[PDB]
RNA sequence: GGCGUGAAACCGUUAAGAGGUAAACGGGUGGGGUCCGCGCAGUCCGCCCGGAGGAUUCAACCCGGCGGCGGGUCCGGCCGU
RNA sequence: CGCCGUCGGGCCCGGGGGGCCACGCGCGCGUCCCGGGACGGCGGAGCGAGCGCACGGGGUCGGCGGCGACGUCGGCUACCCACCCGACCCGUCUUGAAACACGGACCAAGGAGUCUAACACGUGCGCGAGUCGGGGGCUCGCACGAAAGCCGCCGUGGCGCAAUGAAGGUGAAGGCCGGCGCGCUCGCCGGCCGAGGUGGGAUCCCGAGGCCUCUCCAGUCCGCCGAGGGGCACCACCGGCCC
RNA sequence: GAGCGUCGGGCCCAUACCCGGCCGUCGCCGGCGUCGAGAGUGGACGGGAGCGGCGGCCCGCCCGCGGACGCUACGCCGCGACGAGUAGGAGGGCCGCUGCGGUGAGCCUUGAAGCCUAGGGCGCGGGCCCGGGUGGAGCCGCCGCAGGUGCAGAUCUUGGUG
């Protein structure tokens, strides 16, 4: 009638409103994507920063004939080593705190004197080191699962990592990176942001499982290798 | 109150087959075998159930009046269509979409409207 | 129904669910209340306290036929009349007053809450508590006894 | 609350010009759940003790 | 394996109710309906109590309620209890509140509508307020039960107020060991 | 002539198969036998269109007439509250 | 003071190849460098149509193809047999059973947590300060009727509403504004509502506050909402009242 | 060296660990919008002034009559981690037997019950349905109700044969 074809008229209006609604959101996300675009150019003239640092501080230590020492590493990468049955009281309440729960599946941890005396109570239960960024810029992306209520999602998306952790700056996925690699000011709920990380058995085997790795065998502190072992179990 | 009626005949109603399988609704008028909510036809105000023709050839199409319930003699109004399959198939399209009268449960008054005539031509 | 049992679950398993270990067997603690005060103290001390012992006076051929009382409160004081009354003896009127009686009702002792009618009232009863004849006083109501 | 009227049929199954208002009994609840219990009972008292 | 923990997996909260009552039958198929679908809390805690069992869904008395609406700022609301509401004989005052249960008792019906008030069941009660927008809901004693006297650490460790079972009270029924200093111990 | 149906243990013969670590059993295929299913490389079913060949009667579009659903004044009454 | 640093600060700088998710002149809105440049806004003004194709892109499709009959095609089992590897006989007591521990030759049928009472918690249903016909009576004596229906001036009674004490027995309302005495280790007199208080406390209400195309100018409106409010059930604690 | 010791690189396999299929349990969820016409993380107006642009002569549904499946609400769908078990406790059973009201316009001398079965299958399983053979007169489903209701065992009872 003459009504709905008035609406008709009114329609090209109402399509420009179906427009204008698909257009932010188109917009919106576009300038959101550039927005990671250049945060990883800044990391990545970061990490080459704070690498090449380490470097050139050693250089000019050792021309004026002095020992540079470098800063004691603060994250650690864990990994257990032993099983479940038979253990012992005061190792079964730790394991559950660092979420090691079952074997052969690791998380990050933020070294720290507290934690560092954990990691004695453990001893013969982990195999853990300082990583370097390659070996976290490969879990992150090829193992990253992560929880939102419960129920560990695969991560395949940075719109995961919008929600759900983005409340203090790090909604994309590298930033995830930097907050885990470079211990910031929010590792804390980065780190409960990931779901322990559930690596494979590893592939040229192992030595000896019990002893530390002083004496040869593979559990205990390795301070680099577990960077050699990490290609292995990934 | 037609809720109150399937929440009593949901199950222990009679005609209601337990074999082997799911239920059938076995009921005088409904388009689909399944005893469910929307394929039952005692319960609706608003039902549309189609029959075999006892002439021979052609559908039947059973319709529920809606202007007097609880009087089940005239409570039905019924008529039978023999057309060339394809005429007999838009019919009871139009009688269906171009009413209010249960715009769901189109595709399966006409789908037993397929089938019946496939039984029944040759 | 035996449809709806234990029993019918617990076939096909051997003891039965008593255990095989302890062995369901008769009477294992003895019948009934067998040695209250030997073995089962710890049951019936920390669960009947008191059982056990004499406190008072013995009174031959107790009826329960000279210390019959039913009592009432001022709550439910209203409650034995239609209150049809109550709204005509709240019809402005002067002091007339609705004679409640609480014998007719079966109450003997007019026993007290607090918060009673305003309109002023008589009852006529065999017993009053002095609490609930402070409450009649109250309201300037009245306080009839029968006999 | 609100109650139709119902016809009163012949000897012929044919209305007559009489109609009697539905009472009120026919629009109280249908509780197949009380019934399935009241039945449940009352069929019990039939019975005699059979046998010993 | 996984757990070093144990298995408390499997929560205990009632999801269907026991009742095969089919009016809450539909009283429960209209408000699950409301509570996925209204970002409302109220709606949440009807359909709680829908569930819930005759123990726990304890009777108003008419008194509580009274006295229970005319608390500040509350004369406008309507009140909402999930149970039954009966009649109180102990008050001579009743205003012209507003009600909505399930099975008002049928002396607190006419009470009711002497006073001029509105009755509602949660058919009608969805219509108004479906998000239960100026509704005040209460509940009664629940531990007002008989029963839940009983129910402390022991009947005689330090008197611990309990109400032990026996056959009859008097003299001569659990008097006297226990329950008084000369005859042995007070507890 | 303890005469209805007549199971199992056990035994009789016929048929088939096997035979040094007592028999039997689980997993795995294999061989044979058995019937079964298909019809043995020869198996798709119905839908739509553009083509070929015979017959029927529309749809529209109106008039004939029945039945039905869908709306507002409360419209024309009742009754509802 | 210089000295070393693929240093860093996007420094700046003044002229004179690579590279960069980098593109308004026409001149204006501020800063800055000695006019351009950068921008938060507008003064410039992204002069939209995505129209097409690829796709390491939200778990494979072929719009690929063959080869075989009247004794051969496929097949699964409580059928047999071969073979590799695994492999002690079931119930039972037991710290432990293949046990040099016990019962067990072999088949068929029979065969072992029941019922009444009583109490307790839990749960469904009916009623609700009430509840209950359970014992009787009324219906015509109608197969099912040894059922069912009714009573109510049949509610006697049971259990509950009230407790405590050996017993005589007594038997559960305070709060607010004033007044009288030395207004005190101190009780009484008159109004006005009438079950106290504190911390917790689901839900509900009030919500400052901003949020949606030029602009003003205006009421509905959805959602977020700081903080605030009367506060259920219930728990912890204080006060009170009866014996 | 096929011994002992100190060792290196390979290589071997567990129901463990990774990844994938599947069942079930548990948690957290979703659809009454069956809406081919609904599209709302913000939506109506008539005003007083405006330009980006539809018409400057610088002034205002329907060629098609059409569109799959769903939703036993105790139905279905989605995502995720989980599975050992004696004594024991709960839950689900369209598991079986026997009897009773209800229903199946059920079933059958044109062959019911049973019983046998190198016959065809279904279910994880309890157990069932189908064919063939025997026999010759009654029997089973579904919703409820009620059990003297489910065997390998008791130096089991009685019967029967090695
Ligand atoms: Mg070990
Ligand atoms: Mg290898
Ligand atoms: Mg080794
Ligand atoms: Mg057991
Ligand atoms: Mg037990
Ligand atoms: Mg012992
Ligand atoms: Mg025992
Ligand atoms: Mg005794
Ligand atoms: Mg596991
Ligand atoms: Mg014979
Ligand atoms: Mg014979
Ligand atoms: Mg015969
Ligand atoms: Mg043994
Ligand atoms: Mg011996
Ligand atoms: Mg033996
Ligand atoms: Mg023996
Ligand atoms: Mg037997
Ligand atoms: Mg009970
Ligand atoms: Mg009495
Ligand atoms: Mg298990
Ligand atoms: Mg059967
Ligand atoms: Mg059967
Ligand atoms: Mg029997
Ligand atoms: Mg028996
Ligand atoms: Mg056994
Ligand atoms: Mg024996
Ligand atoms: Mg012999």
């Amino acid at each position: 009638p003459e009504t709905l074809k008035k609406k008709r008229r009114n329609f090209a209006e109402l399509k420009i409103k179906r427009l204008r609604k698909k257009f932010a959101q188109k917009m919106l996300r576009k300038a959101r994507r550039k927005l990671i675009y250049e945060k990883a150019k800044h990391y990545h003239k970061e990490y080459r920063q704070m690498y090449r640092t380490e470097i050139r501080m050693a250089r000019m230590a050792r021309k004026a004939g002095n020992f540079y020492v470098p800063a004691e590493p603060k994250l650690a990468f864990v990994i257990r080593i032993r099983g479940i049955n038979g253990v012992s009281p005061k190792v079964r309440k730790v394991l559950q705190l660092l979420r090691l729960r079952q074997i052969f599946n690791g998380t990050f941890v933020k070294l720290n004197k507290a934690s560092i005396n954990m990691l004695r109570i453990v001893e013969p239960y982990i195999a853990w080191g300082y990583p370097n960024l390659k070996s976290v810029n490969e879990l992150i992306y090829k193992r990253g699962y992560g929880k939102i209520n419960k129920k560990r999602i695969a991560l395949t998306d940075n719109a995961l990592i919008a929600r759900s952790l983005g409340k203090y700056g790090i909604i994309c996925m590298e930033d995830l990176i930097h907050e885990i690699y470079t211990v910031g000011k929010r590792f804390k709920e980065a780190n409960n942001f990931l779901w322990p990380f559930k690596l494979s058995s590893p592939r040229g085997g192992m030595k000896k499982k019990t002893t530390h790795f002083v004496e040869g065998g593979d559990a205990g502190n390795r301070e680099d290798q577990i960077n050699r072992l990490i290609r292995r179990m990934n | 109150s037609a809720h109150l009626q399937w929440m009593v005949v949901r199950n222990c109603s009679s005609f209601l087959i337990k074999r082997n399988k799911q239920t059938y609704s076995t009921e005088p008028n409904n388009l689909k075998a399944r005893n469910s909510f929307r394929y039952n036809g005692l319960i609706h105000r608003k039902t549309v159930g189609v029959e075999p023709a006892a002439d021979g050839k052609g559908v039947v199409v059973v319709i529920k009046r809606r202007s007097g319930q609880r009087k089940p003699a005239t409570s039905y109004v019924r008529t039978t269509i023999n057309k060339n399959a394809r005429a007999t198939l838009s019919s009871i399209r139009h009688m269906i979409r171009k009413n209010k009268y249960r715009p769901d449960l189109r595709m399966a008054a006409i789908r037993r409207a397929s089938a019946i005539l496939r039984s029944q031509k040759p | 129904p035996s449809r709806l049992r234990k029993t019918r679950k617990l076939r096909g398993h051997v003891s039965h669910g008593h255990g095989r270990i302890g062995k369901h067997r008769k009477h294992p603690g003895g019948r009934g209340n067998a040695g209250g005060l030997h073995h089962h103290r710890i049951n019936f001390d920390k669960y009947h306290p008191g059982y056990f012992g004499k406190v008072g006076m013995k009174h031959y051929h107790l009826k329960r036929n000279q210390s019959f009382c039913p009592t009432v409160n001022l709550d439910k004081l209203w409650t034995l009349v239609s209150e049809q009354t109550r709204v005509n003896a709240a019809k402005n009127k002067t002091g007339a007053a609705p004679i409640i009686d609480v014998v007719r009702s079966g109450y003997y002792k007019v026993l007290g809450k607090g918060k009673l009618p305003k309109q002023p009232v008589i009852v006529k009863a065999k017993f009053f508590s002095r609490r609930a004849e402070e409450k009649i006083k109250s309201v300037g109501g009245a306080c009839v006894l029968v006999a | 609350c609100a109650r139709p009227l119902i016809s009163v049929y012949s000897e012929k199954g044919e209305s007559s010009g009489k109609n009697v208002t539905l009472p009120a009994v026919f629009k109280a609840p249908i509780r197949p759940d009380i019934v399935n219990f009241v039945h449940t009972n009352l069929r019990k008292n039939n019975r005699q003790p059979y046998a010993v | 394996g996984v757990d070093i923990r144990h298995n408390k997996d499997r929560k205990v909260r009632r999801k269907e109710p026991k009742s095969q009552d089919i009016y809450l039958r539909l009283l429960v198929k209209l408000y699950r309906f409301l509570a996925r679908r209204t970002n409302s809390t109220f709606n949440q805690v009807v359909l709680k109590r829908l569930f819930m069992s005759r123990t726990n869904r304890p009777p108003l008395s008419l008194s509580r309620m009274i006295r229970k609406m005319k608390l500040p700022g509350r004369e406008n609301k309507t009140a909402v209890v999930v149970g039954t509401i009966t009649d109180d004989v102990r008050v001579q005052e009743v205003p012209k509140l507003k009600v909505c249960a399930l099975r008002v008792t049928s002396r607190a019906r006419s009470r009711i509508l002497r006073a001029g008030g509105k009755i509602l069941t949660f058919d009608q009660l969805a219509l108004d307020s479906p998000k239960g927008c100026g509704t005040v809901l209460l509940s009664g004693p629940r531990k007002g039960r008989e029963v839940y006297r009983h129910f402390g650490k022991a009947p005689g460790t330090p008197h611990s107020h309990t109400k032990p079972y026996v056959r009859s009270k008097g003299r001569k029924f659990e008097r006297a060991r226990g329950r008084r200093a000369s005859r042995g111990y007070k507890n």
